RNA sequence: GGUUUUGCGCGAGUGUUUGGGUGUAAAACCCGCACGCGUAAUGAAAGUGAACGUAGGUGAGAGCUUCGGCGCAUCAUCGACC
């Protein structure tokens, strides 16, 4: 698009770097992210840790999962793997459930950081309606 | 435990108030029996204040006389603690690195370069120590040449806990792109020594492991522009 | 940065430091400082009518 | 927070800041090498800047801030 | 600032927020070494010239 | 005192090197290219 | 009267369900190297 | 639902401070009287009647006459003394008398008594 | 009093401001117990009550890929259960 939509200068810079990063690089995984940070909050459905560890179980470990979304903790999920998910928002719950699983809590900026063209990683989106 | 309470004054906002804590710590180190006992947690408190006074240095060529100076502690601390104090700075680098901004990035940057060079410098005596190249070289396959993504500090027991550590991609390419700089700066890049070859060798080894294991775009390219360097004995 | 000095009544540094809260590390959110400073410039009012 | 700042200096007010109907924003801050509030000279918005600026006593200076 | 802790810690059910962005540097963001490396050339300059 | 130049200043010289040499390898290449273009054309 | 007194457990039940989840998250919420320490 | 006159019958609540600060002054002005004494006065611990509020417990009116006897308080020296004693309830249950019981003795170890004039 | 959309906070939980504590006093700060909506449904009702399959397969599908292959959301079909 033109300019994002949200009113969050920090979600702009992120804007920015992925702006970017989609221009100097052929990545569709950089394009797909910043069409997803220019979506609107109900266009950016939360994601559950029960989705993310189903998604995670077959050989798709040590892959790093990002959501741009918010992690929510699941009840029903009683035991969590070990994992690196990367997001835009964490609840506290999930955040606290990942590290004492031993998972590894990242932002986007040092997802960018770590792998620009967003090898080994897993492209997650929450459930629509 | 260790009493060290100079680390205060080193994070201190004063520059004779850093110094002299500098120079406090310098009187540690030379302390032989406490520099015996250092333990790893010790190194990484060290290491924490010195990184926070280096944050702190303000002027280029203050900051240029800081870095030497921290270079140059590893002469004085002893045999039985040199490994220690490598990984310890090296495991702060790793948790602090993406911490900093661009204007303190270029020297700390310039740190990292000194300290590899003071490492190389001090593998001096075969004119070259293999005990002092074999822990600079498991130094450098651990924390800058990893086949793993994380790095294991203190032991599982009932008495400690944990420390994973990730190495960061940046140190990765710093020492990528520093690596042959500092070995030509410290003399390994002559072809009459049998030892230099050997040791050069290993390094190059260790490189291109890392060029076909990595699963970093950058890492790979990066690995192979530092082989393709053509002052490497391989490539003239 | 870690730590701050402390100043004397004379403006000269005591030689003490403290350690600077987390709260000065927390996000900057112009928008959300300006959602609540209407609503609580908006609750400061007193009613009027004719 | 560089980025931040200028954010906030830019988009919601600057008590530097004279915004002209002639299409130009001017900066009154005094270490401000242009007389014009943009990125590129924001002494605030810039932590590494230089300046130059002359003294009542005929002498010339320059101003050097690091982060 | 001892109490500024020690308050900040005491509200309960408010926790000090975890921010999006780590590294608020863009600067340091686009200007540092892995991105320069893993970015593709230049397909023009800022002012372009104009052709015909 | 000297003031050693930044290393991220080094890294773009050599970049800007390295580019250097790429622009001259393709500017001849084209100069050739379009002579043959002239030529067949 | 039976249908009533069914629907009175029923409401009271869910009622005490609420409870009991309230009590189970607050049962989950329970459930040296600092720079705070090392600066003091 | 404004088939009627709301216009008429509507209320506001601006003086809601106002209110607040005037049930403190008498709470305060309450203690100035009575210096020493607390403000409220002790009340029994019952039982919510509903099945569905059974396992909460609440405060009173006042505590019953078995329970002050088994309490060693007179019925006439209580309300002195300043516990609420209500001559309708009844225990019907040796848990409940217990535990009142047992709230009355920690008051009398809990209370100082002053000697009259 | 309803409803659609944008932003924001928290998030299977959420809402301090009925009230109480506090105050530089209609401000600001704080929260003990409830309550409102939601987090399992269906049947007129008695009431019952959500896993046979990586919560199923097949085929697409964005995306990642050691180029061998992995496969988000969602759709169509064949399934499973209450
Ligand atoms: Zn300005």
């Amino acid at each position: 698009r033109k300019a994002p939509k949200s009113d969050n200068v920090y979600l702009k810079l992120l804007v920015k770097l992925y702006r970017f990063l989609a221009r100097r690089t052929e990545a569709p995984f950089n394009k797909v992210v910043l069409r997803r940070l220019f979506m609107s909050r109900i266009n950016r459905p939360p994601v559950s840790l029960s989705r993310i560890a189903r998604n995670l179980k077959n050989g798709n470990e040590k892959k790093t999962v990002v959501v741009v979304a918010t992690v929510t903790d699941d009840n029903r999920l009683l035991q969590v793997p070990k994992m690196e998910v990367a997001a835009l928002r964490f609840t506290a719950k999930a955040r606290a459930r990942i590290e004492a699983a031993g998972g590894r809590t990242l932002t986007l900026d040092q997802l960018a950081l770590e792998k620009p063209t967003g090898a080994n990683t897993l492209l997650l989106r929450g459930p629509k309606n | 435990e260790k009493s060290m309470p100079f680390i205060k004054h080193l994070a201190s906002s004063d520059r004779k108030v850093r110094t002299a804590a500098l120079n406090s710590l310098h009187a540690f180190l030379s302390a032989r029996q406490v520099a015996s006992a250092l333990t790893t947690l010790d190194v990484l408190k060290l290491w924490k204040g010195l990184f926070y006074a280096l944050w702190m240095c303000d002027r280029a060529i203050p900051q240029q006389n800081l870095c030497n100076e921290l270079a140059d502690l590893i002469w004085q601390l002893p045999r039985e603690s040199v490994a220690t104090w490598l990984r310890g700075f090296w495991a702060t680098m790793a948790r602090e690195w993406t911490g900093i901004d661009v204007l303190r990035m270029e020297k700390f940057l310039l740190l990292v370069r000194r300290v590899l060079g003071a490492s190389f410098k001090w593998m001096k005596k075969g004119a070259w120590d293999q005990s002092k190249v074999d822990e600079v070289l498991g130094l450098l396959a651990e924390w800058p040449f990893s086949l793993a993504e994380e790095v294991r500090i203190t032991q599982s027991s009932e008495k400690g806990g944990e420390i994973v550590q990730k190495i960061p991609v940046g140190m990765r390419l710093h020492v990528l792109d520093i690596w042959v700089d500092e070995v030509e700066r410290v003399g390994l890049l002559n072809e009459d020594e049998e030892e230099a070859r050997m040791i050069v060798q290993r390094i190059s080894d260790m490189v291109d492991a890392l060029e076909q294991t990595t699963k970093s775009p950058a890492v790979r390219t990066r690995s192979k522009d530092s082989l393709g360097d053509d002052r490497l004995p391989a490539n003239r | 940065r870690p730590t701050v000095t402390v100043f004397g009544a004379d403006g000269k540094p005591t030689g003490a430091t403290e350690v600077l809260p987390k709260v000065f590390s927390a996000p900057i959110r112009p928008d959300i400082v300006k959602h609540v400073h209407t609503g609580m410039a908006k609750n400061k009012r007193q009613p009027y009518a004719v | 927070s560089d980025e931040i700042v200028w954010q906030i200096i830019n988009q919601q007010f600057c008590a530097f800041k004279l915004k002209t109907t002639k299409g130009q924003n001017f900066c009154r801050n005094e270490y401000s090498v242009s007389g014009l509030c943009n990125r590129q000279s924001c002494p605030l918005a810039n932590s590494r800047y230089a300046t130059v600026r002359q003294s009542p006593k005929g002498t010339i200076y320059l101003y050097i801030k690091t982060i | 600032i001892k109490q500024l802790d020690a308050v900040y810690e005491s509200k309960k059910g408010f926790f000090l927020p975890a921010n999006i962005v780590s590294q608020a540097d863009l600067s340091r963001l686009i200007n540092s070494t892995e991105i320069q490396s893993v970015l593709r050339a230049p397909k023009g300059e800022a002012r372009t010239k104009r052709a015909c | 005192n000297d003031i050693l130049v930044p290393e991220t200043l080094l890294k773009k010289r050599k970049s800007q090197e390295k580019a250097r040499a790429e622009r001259a390898a393709a500017l001849e290449k084209r100069k050739q290219a379009n002579k043959e273009k002239r030529q067949v054309i | 009267n039976k249908i009533r007194a069914e629907l009175r457990k029923a409401k009271a039940a869910r009622h005490h369900a609420r409870m009991e989840q309230q009590r189970d998250l607050l049962a989950r919420k329970r459930q040296d190297l600092d720079t705070r320490e090392l600066f003091a | 639902h404004f088939r009627k006159h709301w216009q008429r019958r509507v209320r506001c609540h601006f003086d809601q401070p106002g209110k607040k600060v005037t049930r403190r002054l008498a709470r305060r002005a309450k203690a100035a009287a009575l210096a020493p004494r607390p403000v409220d006065k002790l009340r029994p611990i019952v039982r919510c009647p509903t099945v569905k509020y059974n396992r909460r417990t609440r405060l009173g009116r006042g505590f019953t006459l078995e329970e002050l006897k088994a309490a060693g308080i007179p019925r006439l020296l209580a309300p002195t003394i300043g516990i609420a004693v209500d001559h309708r309830r009844k225990n019907l249950s040796e848990e409940s008398l217990a535990a009142n019981v047992q709230r009355l003795k920690d008051y009398k170890a809990r209370l100082i008594l002053f000697p009259r004039k």
